[PDB]
């Protein structure tokens, strides 16, 4: 923050690039940061609660202009409340067990597995044929870094997914780059392909 | 429960307003930037001297296969085909028949280490801890063909590496 | 109207990308896969 | 020889000219882009070597195919290894490049970087280590120190 | 029986769109040698567009014409715009193929298949 | 392993080879299993 | 059932029984269910399959060294839910995940059995029946269960063809099929023959029945004779099993004459055996006194 | 116990070599057949028969968790040793 | 039990936020120096 | 029930209950099925005539405002005479809930293109051209996405095998990458994992 | 007949083709070409090779996994050509030199190494040998390439007589040294020739069209110990050739004759380098040596091989020579040479 | 210089990850999860993991939640370095690159 938030050279490169309005943000499929970066309040953590981000307590950074600046200060800010988890969850780690008891879904230790008989028939089975998941569909949706990470996994009945389709941030961030980079250079688009954390394994699947 | 970043109304007195136009004609920021880059000058940079250092690594480490041996010689691959039905690349061709002795033994243990995916399913998913993937990184080849380990090279790994997959077992197999 | 009336064959050979080679030189078999005598279920 | 050897102590000094100058090029393609970062970060320290990076290929002795070669970008690949100016070396790093590695299987992957460029150096992982890809490139110096260009020049 | 159409009615929008097509496919194909630079001339260019017209050439449902005129176009929009490089317009000309035998007799010699 | 030294083997070799790539001593794969279908031997007299 | 174990004790361990080189027997792995011994004494009728033993010591075994062979003595392999009765060739070599399970027929016999051939990596494994309510019910025999590895033994893989001094050469496929052409144009009339052996279908039959008309010649043989006087082998109705093998079921007396169904066709003689346990078949043999 | 075969090319444990007119032997031309040469049967036959005093003994190839799974043999035929399915150790009862 | 677990009574806290310390002189006070400057390099 | 079983939430049951009666009896024209997933997701299975009046209304009514499409997925189903299913996925930040809205096509019908409702599927029914097949209609830029540019059959469809039907090479004769009939090295082994057991009895559909 | 090398598949990469073919020279014009079109069938192709491996290493994409075997190998040595060809079912010969060197002259490339190689594949149980010989090849030549090449292929006809020796007029491909020579005369001057370039004629053949005649002699066992002649479909003047070379190249062409006795003086001037000498008196003594007819020796069209003529690939050879005021002139816009 | 039109054409890495799913175990479509946001690997092994534990009707433990959640902010970490970073790289501010990837 000191070597890039006062800087001018940064804040030339920054203020000025790739705005996006709230509406827009909403409408493109935009999510996560590039919500954030637009002033718009969501945070799929804080509003759909998973594991236990609702006994951890931090702060969602919210922008002001939607800029590539103001999505580099939610960033940073994420980074310091992602410090502000880590030390809860260090001082708030709790005893137990890491997999589920459930032996039909988890495969069992290995001590239990050499010693007993019906441990040692799921271990075969959930490493040969695998657990039966029931048939449904089911979109399940978290707050990556980069912004909502989804999976719509259809299931037939087997211990194979019949669909797994992959919602990706970046392959609607890539599509709303067609109107962010509108009226700027070729030294902006650089800037717009930053602030868009695009990383192609998720793009192209 | 949120912030807002980049919302401070700036200072508009004479002080503060004499502070910003002497930050712009005399580059104060760029001073402190050369002065954090120059505070990075002086320290102890953290290149360590590969190949007489090496990297930090950890007993749970997936590196180079290897088929170990019970300590009286025999194998332990008693060939049940668990590691080729969950390896995640299909990396693993597995053939067996009844040997000399009646025991069941592979013919061929073939993981094909350019399909092989590094992610340990095989030595998790062995029941006799035949299979393991030990700590050698440093195999790299000048050949394709090199990187196809049939069951001799896999049970020359397992010889060669036992003193440290042993070890390594001997100081994980509590966390499993 | 908005609706057409079309009479001919259900013909997707040519739009899926599959060669002629693996159409015409292919027999499928449909069939309700057989019981594992291993097994009773 | 006499001229044997001057030629044998040429060979020794443009082959150690180009081990000790490899020019790696900007050339990442998916998850094995972090790692070759990292081979370049502060800890294992390509540049260290001499090993510094150039982004045309032009201006670059090694490229380093560091990810995913898919059926879409197999001929620019190609294309940008044909630009390389003589000596280039490949080095194939990670499974997806080295012979397709986790999408061997799949329609839309070539299945391993030899298909299409000459591969030099092959660095098994998925990703491998920065520090094995290290053990790689000096694998790699370790091939081109035993060029034997103007013997072979000589003994022609 | 009663279905949606796509564009055209009956098949004679059908081949109206289909003839189109190859008017834009034998207007274009010049510029696809010339700046692809190929090696090939425009006469076995335009061969080769009758050969993958003529291919197609059975069909009696408008809906598959259409999306047949559909893909033309897009293959259309890819080979005049570069976004196709030498290579995309080449693997059209199989030319590292081995060239496989028709007749029975050789087909029972070099393997089994029908 | 001068102070905690590792468990000796009957089959660990004391002879640590390092990455034999590219040297004769190197590594070729091959397939370990045999020959699956036994074809026929013709007899060695004649017909006559 | 559950997941874990509550016994926390030392299991049994029952010794391995020796019947034959079929099955494989691990009696350890039992769970005493006896279906073996309705098998072996319903369907197989042997009556030698039986629990020794009381408690939870109850083996099932044979109680002495005897080798356990019936007819239709594999398919104990099937039935068994268990791996306590293994085949002994097919042993160690597969694992069923992989096999791909290509329906196919029985040729070692007229019954005409549907059977599962299982391969894996371009190999046959082993072979299985189908469920057929009419043939083969879901059993085979021990010659179609365990005929695979004659099956991939001394094949003929290469044209061979006679060199100067007689002895068979290994040649292509362009010089044998010349060599056969040209004494083949040479035969006109009943010049040239054939001779139709014992596992060929109807496809080839049919395809050298052309060529020997091509030429014209009607020497067409089988080596199985069948008597041409009379009808001979015009109509369809003598030279067939006419009822069904499923009108065993219906019959209430079956002659057989001349033959031993239980070698011959043995699970004909099963469908005998089980009209003969519960429809009450009165079966009547002219022949020699076999079992 | 490893045997070199006629074609002058060492034998697998397998039983794997290449024969006379085989072309495959060509990729061992200047290189080396890796095999290894403590064989799995040679070094079970060198381990001695257990003799224990109970008729069902408990076998766990040694190390609690890393060895095979516990299984129980039979001891009961003095003919024959009775041999554990995984770790080739084999049991006999001393009378 | 022996598990991976914190101590009893906690860590310590863990600084989050920004320091960005202010650090330098005034506006009036480099302009003082500049013109100082300039006024000894003229004389 | 408690360590190991999923806990149940009846609240947003009963409300996705509530809003799928709501839009049941707004929407009759198209909305066909209407079901509440069993872990609480709302499925509101429409006629493909509907995709503009439906999702029309769940992007602009003051109770829904289903104001983001997170995601747009096809499912080929070869079973069906309909064999294409598309889903779409809204997100709705007002009332903080997710809503399904499924529907179906087969190859040949087109499906009137949703990007005058939503711009998010300028790409997303744009990747269901290159993978699957099904035709969008009124569409900007309709073309492949993914694929490559000379690449014959649609990917994702069930009949379409796993390895395609061209593979790729570098060839020195012709100095091109070119494309020829797949052989691979080794054969994709098939495991037919199916357990012949019936694993869920609350899942069995009634017999012929 | 061994059961590994019975044919397999559809005869593509990953196919199983059934040729063990160890093909000397492998480095070069014919060898890269020849490697290309055996490991599209899946051949276990040995490449003895005796340069740096580095100028070897575009022949790894060539083939599927392991049927490329590189080994080396050494010209005056019987144990490492023994070593390559004892385990092949074919020997190709592809040493050539157009020049001579001092370890190495006409002699030991066309002599002496040839009939090495085929006592030693005649010793060894290959089925096939193939020795690669030229059209103009005779013993009462004036050049001592010609006169050597003949005294070889004599020696490999009457060494091993199941010998298929291949007789290519003049070979043009990309890597040629043919047209690219034809092509690099705008550096000297004038582009000269003996007698204007009226007096010779040639044939040339493209090297797809001698590729496809190799394997088709591999597999056809009507090869064994025939004498084959590949040619061109068209026959060309010298200086009509040059012409169309500097039209489908847009040069400006400008010959001057140079007489018989002075062109040998420059000759010499270029043969002095220790390096790869750009043209000598032997290059010169073959581009002026026509080609001759031979209807009594089979060709391509015994082969079931299309002959390629020059106006589709002379392009394909040339369009690098092109500056970049005509980079892309098409193939349509040039005039076609004078076939006689 | 000034920019008319964007049209970004993606797929030169594209894999087929989500055809490669349908063919594999639940267990074994995990590792395609650590390869598509491959800066964001161990939360995209958390948003396959709770929608196999949705379709299960299934929960975690405690202390695999909040393991979950001490390396996903580990993970939140990781990519927001990736992406500050390189994007001052691409910027060129080069020297934070080196800088933040000791840590
Ligand atoms: C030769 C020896 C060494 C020389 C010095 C070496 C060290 C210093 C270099 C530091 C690193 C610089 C790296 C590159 C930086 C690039 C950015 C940059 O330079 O931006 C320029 C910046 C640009 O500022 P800006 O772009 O932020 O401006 C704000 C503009 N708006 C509001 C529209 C956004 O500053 C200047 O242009 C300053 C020009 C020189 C100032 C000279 C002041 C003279 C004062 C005289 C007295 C005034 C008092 C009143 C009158 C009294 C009369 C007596
Ligand atoms: N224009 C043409 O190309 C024509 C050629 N031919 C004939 O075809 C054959 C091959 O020609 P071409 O490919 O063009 O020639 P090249 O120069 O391209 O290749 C010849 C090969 O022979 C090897 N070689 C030559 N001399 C020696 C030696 N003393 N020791 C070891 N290796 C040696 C070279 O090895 P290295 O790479 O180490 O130098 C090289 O690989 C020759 O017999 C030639 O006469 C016939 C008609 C036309
Ligand atoms: C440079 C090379 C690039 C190659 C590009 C290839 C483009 C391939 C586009 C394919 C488009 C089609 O196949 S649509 C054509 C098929 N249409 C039909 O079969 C309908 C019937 N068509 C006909 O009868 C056609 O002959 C005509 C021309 C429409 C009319 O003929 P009839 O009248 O007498
Ligand atoms: C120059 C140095 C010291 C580093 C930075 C760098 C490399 C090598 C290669 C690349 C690179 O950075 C650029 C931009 O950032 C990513 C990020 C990527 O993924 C997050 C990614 O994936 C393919 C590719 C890239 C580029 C890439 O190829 O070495
Ligand atoms: S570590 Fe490699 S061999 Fe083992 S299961 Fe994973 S991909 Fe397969
Ligand atoms: S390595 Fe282990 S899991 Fe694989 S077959 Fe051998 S014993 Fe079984
Ligand atoms: S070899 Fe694997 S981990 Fe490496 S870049 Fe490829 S997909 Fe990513
Ligand atoms: S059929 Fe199997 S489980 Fe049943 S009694 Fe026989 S051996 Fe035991
Ligand atoms: S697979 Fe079945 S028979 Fe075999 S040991 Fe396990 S439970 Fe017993
Ligand atoms: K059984
Ligand atoms: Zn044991």
């Amino acid at each position: 923050e000191e070597m890039l938030t006062n800087n001018r050279i940064w804040r030339n490169r920054t203020v000025d690039i790739g705005v996006v309005t709230a509406e827009d943000a909403l409408n493109y499929g935009f999510s996560g940061v590039m919500l954030r970066g637009s002033g718009i309040q969501w945070d799929l953590r804080k509003t759909q609660p998973y594991d236990v981000y609702d006994q951890v307590e931090f702060d969602v950074p919210i922008g002001s202009r939607g800029d590539c600046y103001d999505r580099y200060l939610c960033r940073v800010e994420e980074m310091r409340q992602s410090i502000r988890i880590i030390s809860q969850c260090l001082n708030k780690m709790p005893p137990g067990e890491i997999k589920v008891d459930d032996a039909k879904v988890s495969p069992p230790k290995r001590a239990e597995m050499k010693t007993s008989m019906e441990s040692l028939i799921h271990h075969f089975k959930l490493y040969t044929e695998g657990y039966q998941v029931p048939p449904g569909a089911t979109y399940t949706a978290i707050e990556a870094p980069k912004g909502e990470f989804g999976v719509y996994l259809v299931s037939d009945g087997s211990s194979r997914p019949y669909r797994c389709k992959i919602k990706a941030p970046g392959f609607a961030h890539l599509a709303g780059l067609d109107k962010m980079s509108k009226g700027h250079m070729l030294a902006d688009v650089v800037a717009i392909i930053g602030t868009q954390d695009i990383v192609f394994g998720e793009v192209d699947r | 429960t949120y912030k807002y970043v980049n919302l401070r109304e700036p200072s508009m007195d004479m002080k503060s307003v004499t502070d910003r136009a002497a930050q712009t004609l005399l580059w104060t920021e760029l001073i402190r930037g050369l002065g954090m880059t120059l505070s990075y000058l002086f320290r102890e940079p953290a290149t360590i001297n590969y190949p007489f250092e090496k990297g930090p690594l950890s007993p749970r480490f997936r590196g180079e296969h290897a088929l170990r041996r019970y300590p009286s010689g025999e194998e332990r691959c008693i060939a049940c085909k668990l590691c080729e039905a969950v390896c995640p690349a299909q990396a693993i061709t597995i053939e067996a028949e009844p040997r000399a002795d009646g025991s069941r033994r592979t013919t061929r243990y073939d993981i094909d280490m350019t399909k092989c995916i590094y992610c340990g399913f095989c030595q998790e998913a062995c029941p006799v801890d035949a299979i393991v993937e030990g700590p050698n990184f440093e195999f790299s080849t000048e050949t394709h063909e090199e990187l196809l380990y049939n069951k001799e090279k896999l049970l020359n790994n397992g010889d060669k590496w036992e003193a440290e997959i042993a070890a390594n077992i001997q100081a994980d197999y509590l966390y499993r | 109207t908005q609706l057409i009336t079309v009479d001919e064959k259900l013909d997707i050979t040519t739009l899926t990308g599959v060669p002629e080679e693996h159409i015409k030189t292919r027999k499928a078999r449909i069939f309700v896969p057989a019981r594992n005598n291993m097994q009773s279920g | 020889s006499r001229g044997e050897y001057v030629v044998a102590k040429l060979d020794d000094l443009i082959n150690w000219a180009r081990r000790s100058s490899l020019w790696p090029m900007t050339f990442g393609l998916a998850c094995c882009a972090v790692e070759m970062m990292h081979m370049a970060a502060p800890r294992y320290d390509m540049d260290r070597f001499g090993v510094v990076f150039r982004a045309s290929p032009r201006q670059s002795d090694v490229m380093i195919v560091a990810g995913t070669l898919t059926n879409k970008m197999a001929p620019a690949l190609r294309k940008v290894y044909d630009q390389m100016p003589e000596p280039r070396y490949v080095v194939s790093m990670g499974s997806c490049a080295n012979g397709g590695g986790y999408y061997h299987y799949s329609y839309s992957v070539v299945r391993g970087c030899d298909r299409i460029v000459p591969v030099d150096i092959y660095v098994p992982g998925c990703p491998p280590t920065a520090e094995a890809l290290l053990y790689g490139i000096l694998q790699l110096q370790k091939k081109i120190k035993r060029e034997k260009r103007l013997r072979i020049w000589y003994r022609r | 029986t009663s279905v949606k159409p796509i564009f055209s009615r009956d098949m004679n929008e059908a081949k109206r769109r289909v003839r189109e097509l190859y008017r834009a496919w034998y207007r274009e194909v010049p510029n696809t040698v010339h700046l692809f630079q190929l090696d090939i001339s425009v006469k076995q260019g335009r061969d080769k567009v009758r050969e993958m017209f003529k291919k197609n050439a059975h069909v009696t449902d408008p809906r598959v014409v259409d999306l047949l005129v559909i893909k033309g176009k897009m293959e259309l929009e890819e080979t005049i715009n570069v976004w196709k490089q030498r290579t995309h317009v080449m693997r059209f000309f199989h030319e590292t193929e081995a060239p496989r035998p028709k007749d029975f007799l050789s087909k029972f010699y070099v393997g089994h298949d029908p | 392993p001068t102070v905690k030294p590792p468990t000796a083997r009957k089959f660990i070799w004391t002879n640590h080879k390092f990455n034999l790539s590219g040297t004769p001593q190197q590594y070729v794969p091959y397939s370990t299993t045999r020959k699956k279908i036994q074809e026929w031997v013709p007899p060695s007299t004649p017909y006559k | 059932g559950s997941d874990r174990s509550r016994f926390l004790e030392g299991k049994r361990a029952v010794e391995d029984k020796n019947i034959g080189p079929l099955v494989k027997t691990i009696m350890t792995r039992c769970i005493q269910c006896t279906r073996c011994i309705r098998f072996a004494s319903e369907i197989a009728g042997v009556d030698d399959l039986g629990t020794t033993g009381r408690g939870n010591d109850m083996q099932v075994g044979t109680y002495i060294e005897k080798m356990f062979m019936s007819e239709l003595s594999g398919n104990i392999i099937d039935i068994c839910p268990v791996g306590a009765l293994t085949s002994k060739p097919y042993a160690f070599t597969a694992r069923p995940w992989e096999t791909r399970k290509t329906e196919s027929i029985d040729v070692m016999d007229a019954v005409g059995s549907n059977i599962v051939v299982s391969t894996r990596t371009g190999e046959v494994m082993r072979i299985l029946p189908r469920m057929h309510e009419d043939i083969n019910e879901e059993w085979i025999s021990d010659k179609t269960r365990f005929a695979y590895d004659g099956l991939k033994r001394q094949r003929l893989t290469e044209p061979m063809v006679r060199n100067e001094k007689g002895l068979l050469t290994h040649t292509t496929w362009e010089d044998a099929l010349s060599r056969v052409a040209g004494m083949l144009q040479s035969c006109q009339g009943n010049d040239v023959a054939a001779i139709a052996g014992g596992l060929v279908d109807a496809e080839a039959l049919i395809a050298l029945k052309d060529l020997l008309n091509r030429v014209d010649s009607d020497t067409l043989c089988t080596e199985e004779v069948f008597p041409t006087a009379g009808a001979g082998t015009d109509l369809r109705s003598n030279y067939l099993l006419n009822t069904t093998i499923a009108g065993v079921e219906e019959a209430d007396v079956v002659l057989l004459v001349g033959t031993n169904p239980r070698f011959e066709a043995p699970l004909f003689n099963a469908r005998i055996r089980k009209s003969w346990l519960h429809n009450d078949l009165k079966v009547a043999l002219i022949g020699s006194p076999v079992d | 116990g490893v045997r070199t075969s006629p074609t002058g090319e060492k034998v697998t444990h397998t039983g794997q070599v290449y024969d006379d007119e085989d072309y495959r032997r060509v990729r061992f031309v200047g290189r080396q057949k890796e095999v290894n040469e403590n064989f799995a049967i040679d070094l079970i036959a060198e381990q001695p028969v257990s003799q224990v005093g109970s008729r069902v003994i408990s076998c766990d190839g040694g190390g609690g968790a890393l060895g095979h799974p516990r299984v129980y043999i039979n001891l009961d035929k003095e003919t024959k040793t009775g041999t554990c399915g995984y770790c080739g150790l084999q049991f006999r009862q001393q009378h | 039990v022996k598990q991976d677990m914190p101590p009893v009574g906690g860590y310590g806290p863990i600084d989050y936020k920004r320091n960005l310390p202010r650090r330098g002189l005034s506006g009036y006070s480099m302009f003082a120096v500049g013109i100082g400057a300039l006024l000894f390099g003229y004389w | 029930t408690r360590p190991t079983v999923r806990p149940r939430n009846d609240v947003a049951h009963k409300q996705l209950s509530a809003f799928g009666e709501y839009v049941a009896e707004i929407l009759p024209k198209y909305v066909q099925q209407v079901q509440v997933s069993c872990f609480s997701e709302l499925e509101i299975c429409i006629h493909p005539d509907g995709v503009i009046p439906v999702l029309t209304f769940l992007r602009d009514h003051s109770n829904a405002q289903f104001k983001s499409l997170a995601d747009l997925t096809a499912v080929d189903i070869p079973t069906r005479q309909n064999r294409f299913e598309i889903v779409y996925n809204l997100l709705s930040l007002r009332f903080n809930s997710r809503i399904r809205v499924k529907t179906y096509t087969d190859e040949l019908t087109p499906v009137e293109s949703s990007v005058s409702v939503y711009k998010a599927a300028n790409w997303y029914e744009r990747e269901i051209w290159d993978m699957f097949g099904v035709f969008f209609a009124n569409h900007p830029d309709l073309r492949r996405i993914l694929t490559d540019y000379g690449f014959e059959g649609h990917p994702f469809r069930k009949d379409f095998p796993l390895s395609g039907y061209v593979e790729l090479r570098y060839d020195d004769e012709v100095k091109r990458v070119v494309a020829e009939p797949v052989e691979l090295a080794q054969e994709f082994r098939k495991f037919d994992l199916n357990s012949p057991w019936e694993a869920f009895p609350a899942y069995r559909q009634p017999p012929e | 007949l061994h059961h590994a090398v019975i044919p397999h598949g559809k005869g593509g990469r990953s196919s199983v083709s059934g040729i063990v073919a160890t093909v000397f020279g492998a480095t070069g014009f014919l060898g890269r070409y020849l490697v290309n079109h055996l490991g599209r069938m899946g051949s276990q192709v040995i490449v003895p090779y005796r340069c740096e491996p580095y100028d070897t290493m575009h022949l790894r994409p060539m083939g599927d996994l392991g049927q490329i075997i590189f080994m080396d190998w050494n010209g005056r040595d019987k144990d490492s050509i023994r070593r390559a060809v004892e385990h092949s079912n074919v020997v190709i010969n592809l040493v050539g030199r157009e020049w001579e060197t001092k370890n190495f002259d006409f002699e030991d490339v066309f002599v002496k190494i040839p009939q090495a190689i085929a006592q030693v594949s005649k010793e060894a149980g290959v089925e096939k040998f193939i020795h690669i010989s030229h059209l103009n090849a005779d013993i009462k030549s004036s050049s001592k390439y010609l006169r050597n090449k003949a005294v070889g292929e004599k020696e490999v006809r009457e060494t091993f007589p199941e010998a298929t020796i291949i007789k290519p007029a003049d070979i043009f491909g990309r890597e040629d040294r043919f047209l690219n020579y034809f092509a690099n005369i705008r550096w000297f001057g004038g582009v000269p020739l003996i007698s204007l370039g009226k007096k010779t004629v040639k044939q040339p053949v493209y090297i797809v069209d001698v590729t496809k005649g190799i394997i088709n002699a591999i597999k056809d066992p009507d090869a064994r110990g025939k004498t084959f002649a590949f040619v061109g479909p068209n026959r060309y003047l010298l200086f009509d050739l040059v012409q169309y070379v500097f039209a489908v190249a847009h040069r400006p062409f400008l010959p001057y004759p140079m007489p018989h006795f002075a062109y040998r003086w420059i000759g010499r001037l270029f043969e002095i380098s220790p390096f790869e000498p750009w043209t000598t008196r032997d290059k010169v003594e073959r581009i002026h040596t026509t080609d001759r007819t031979l209807p009594h020796l089979p060709g391509l069209e015994d082969l079931g091989v299309q002959a390629t003529p020059l106006e589709l690939k002379a392009i394909e050879v040339l369009r690098r020579h092109r500056t970049y005021r005509w980079l892309s002139s098409e193939i349509e816009d040039v005039q076609p040479a004078k076939t006689v | 210089e000034m920019v008319r039109k964007c049209d970004p054409h993606i797929g030169l890495l594209h894999r087929g990850t989500e055809k490669l799913i349908e063919y594999k175990t639940y267990l074994q479509a995990l590792p395609y999860f650590d390869r598509l946001d491959y800066v964001s690997m161990m939360c995209n092994e958390q948003a396959y993991s709770l929608a196999v534990e949705k379709l299960l009707n299934i929960q975690p433990p405690p202390r695999a939640q909040w393991i979950r959640v001490l390396f996903g902010e580990i993970t939140r970490l990781l990519n927001h370095i990736m992406a500050v970073t390189t994007h001052a790289l691409d910027i060129g501010a080069m020297t934070p690159f080196f800088w933040m990837f000791e840590e």
